[PDB]
RNA sequence: CGUGCCUACCAUGGUGACCACGGGUGACGGGGAAUCAGGGUUCGAUUCCGGAGAGGGAGCCUGAGAAACGGCUACCACAUCCAAGGAAGGCAGCAGGCGCGCAAAUUACCCACUCCCGACCCGGGGAGGUAGUGACGAAAAAUAACAAUACAGGACUCUUUCGAGGCCCUGUAAUUGGAAUGAGUCCACUUUAAAUCCUUUAACGAGGAUCCAUUGGAGGGCAAGUCUGGUGCCAGCAGCCGCG
């Protein structure tokens, strides 16, 4: 028969109370700090910070001499290094579990955008973001759920756009008014 | 009290294996009365012909008349007393109209106001009662 | 004005022909068409332009690159040879005339049910 | 002897009422940013006993 | 071919409370799937492997391989033509039609990719791939957004300030631009057997008549009104407690 693709992953915590009155106000408080849609990306972080803390509890759990331990517990401190929530200083297993949640949305493609420059109020930094005018690099960026590498981190340029690059969008409308 | 050796555990799983049948709902799962005995034929939900409108009385602390639809089947065939659920709806279920019913919170139990109700109306010839209700156009008269 | 060049790069000398990867690049206007591409890699490999063939343009969201496959043939003969009929069709070398779904399977039904002169003349006709 | 007539009588009864020219809500992540702004540590001048999202 | 597979004789054996034997399964078996301590519980017809059948069920030619059914023979239940002495059939294949049921897609195109068959580079394949319906479901994700201008609700660094607002959000059917950009409208690209969709790009393309976001609720659980008008244990609401 047909042979493409089978496959279903959920990146999505369904929370067992509904309403949490502290829960709700911390989702909401972290969704007006740090410039989100819904609480569904909120739960992506958290369905990732789970997971990576389920892998460093199975790591934790073996015995220190273990190779299999060796290999996963360096690649996982390598990919957060690569994403930047770590540091270059501990390189423990348990300060993984000793990390947060907004150390991702710290990571995210906004609060770099924040962190160095051309941000102008978050609100309208997603909308920097979403449409054509904030890229890393040559390959376009286009999603706002981008996780900034440290490898580049600095990158923020634009070309052939509104504002810097040229071309007359809905300028050539008020133009022509004039004209 | 228990059994607690190496060579036990057919005495277990023989002991677990009687005991659990004393649950109601292991063995309403997995006795065929529940088959046999229950309407639409194990379903969810069922389409129906109205028979008749009746209208039921409440309980002793409510004091209500409940308007209810007898529903002949056409899965199996029985007879189900299904409930009008909204303000009006009763002049929008008429005679011999294709009607679904579900249940209401408990395919066991029913609701704690009416007595002898265990089904609900929800389609009048493939137009639903909140279409009937409000929203959409006109009934399929 | 755009930019082509070859990253990976393969010679069969069996068939006589050579396969590479082309990145054409684009800071500018849109998506080059097959001909211009076809005539610029004819132009960089300094030979007749009706012998070189490419297939398959992607686009990298927003100028960037476009990856493509490209096959610099040597002979026109070989290029008539070892190729299909539809990437013939690109220039027109064959043509089927009948490319109908039912014709050939009800011919096959009159070729099914009678046999022999009558075959051949509703089969055949 | 429970009489079917009384069918919708509050909803016959009940008095119209044209629903009034409200204006457009905003979207999701502006209604979650109005409810930011409205509903947490933007303005909170008063003691933190009593609440008052409607009243 | 090794066999109680079958036959003639001889012996009276073999299984079972460590559940055989006899029934039911809404029972094809697994690799697997759902469920978040561990342990478990429930499905697995379904794309892979092996088995079984081609309406029920028996027999057989050919063939290395069949008890084959897009092979045949006879019976039963269906069922087409009939000029009434006879012919002809098996969609639990692909589309589609009837019935059934809560319940499930178009009489589309191509061998272009992967394989397969045949004498064979060349033909064929509803195997497959592409296309249409599709809110089973999974991922990313506009719906009016944004920075400023001005009144004030002012929480607030600060001096008797009834303000210096180089921190600020909000009601503004108030102005202002970037006239942002997207969905759509379409040329030329490109993908592609021919096309469509994805992306590139030329030109139109927002100011509350916009290009409108709905689904449920507001006594507790369970986030949110002792607001207004009718109904007056009637209608009804409420999955339980309860209200009228
Ligand atoms: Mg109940
Ligand atoms: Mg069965
Ligand atoms: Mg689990
Ligand atoms: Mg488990
Ligand atoms: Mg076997
Ligand atoms: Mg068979
Ligand atoms: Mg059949
Ligand atoms: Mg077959
Ligand atoms: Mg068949
Ligand atoms: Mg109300
Ligand atoms: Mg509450
Ligand atoms: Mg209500
Ligand atoms: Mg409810």
């Amino acid at each position: 028969p047909v042979a493409r693709s089978w496959v279903c992953r959920k990146t999505y915590v369904t929370p067992r109370r509904p309403f949490e009155k502290s829960r709700l106000d911390q989702e909401l408080k972290l969704i007006g700090e740090y410039g989100l849609r819904n609480k569904r990306e909120v739960w992506r972080v958290k369905f990732t910070l789970a997971k990576i803390r389920k892998a460093a509890r199975e790591l934790l759990t073996l015995d220190e001499k273990d190779p299999r331990r060796l290999f996963e517990g360096n690649a996982l401190l390598r990919r957060l290094v690569r994403i930047g929530v770590l540091d270059e200083g501990k390189m423990k297993l348990d300060y993984i579990l000793g990390l947060k949640i907004e150390d991702f949305l710290e990571r995210r493609l906004q609060t770099q955008v924040f962190k160095l420059g051309l941000a102008k109020s978050i609100h309208h930094a997603r909308v920097l973001i979403r449409q054509r005018h904030i890229r890393v690099r040559k390959q376009v960026v286009n999603i706002p759920s981008f996780i900034v590498r440290l490898d580049s981190q600095k990158h923020i340029d634009f070309s052939l756009r509104s504002p810097y690059g040229g071309g007359r969008p809905g300028r050539v409308k008020r133009k022509n008014a004039k004209k | 009290g228990k059994c607690r050796g190496l060579r036990t555990a057919r005495k277990l799983r023989s002991h677990r294996r009687d005991q659990k049948w004393h649950d109601k709902q292991y063995k309403k799962a997995h006795l065929g009365t529940a088959l046999k005995a229950n309407p639409f034929g194990g379903a969810s939900h069922a389409k129906g012909i109205v028979l008749e409108k009746v209208g039921v009385e409440a309980k002793q602390p409510n004091s209500a008349i409940r308007k209810c639809v007898r529903v002949q089947l056409i899965k199996n065939g029985k007879k189900i007393t299904a409930f009008v659920p909204n303000d009006g709806c009763l002049n929008f279920i008429e005679e011999n109209d294709e009607v679904l019913v579900a249940g209401f919170g408990r395919k066991g139990h029913a609701v704690g106001d009416i007595p002898g109700v265990r089904f609900k109306v929800v389609k009048v010839a493939n137009v639903s009662l909140l279409a009937l209700y409000k929203g959409k156009k006109e009934r399929p008269r | 004005t755009v930019t082509i060049r070859t990253r990976k790069f393969m010679t069969n000398r069996l068939l006589q022909r050579k396969q590479m990867v082309i990145d054409v690049l684009h800071p500018g206007k849109a998506t080059v068409p097959k001909t211009e591409i076809r005539e610029k890699l004819a132009k960089m490999y300094k030979t007749t332009p009706d012998v070189i063939f490419v297939f398959g343009f992607r686009t990298h969201f927003g100028g960037g690159k476009t990856t493509g496959f490209g096959m610099i043939y040597d002979s026109l003969d070989y290029a008539k040879k070892n190729e299909p009929k539809h990437r013939l069709a690109r220039h027109g070398l064959y043509e089927k005339k009948k490319t109908s779904r039912k014709q050939r399977k009800e011919r096959k039904n009159r070729m099914k049910k009678v046999r022999g002169t009558a075959k051949a003349n509703v089969g055949a006709g | 002897h429970g009489s079917l007539a009384r069918a919708g009588k509050v909803r016959g009864q009940t008095p119209k009422v044209a629903k009034q020219e409200k204006k457009k809500k905003k979207t999701g992540r502006a209604k979650r940013r109005m409810q930011y702004n409205r509903r947490f540590v933007n303005v909170v001048p008063t003691f933190g006993k009593k609440k008052g999202p409607n009243a």
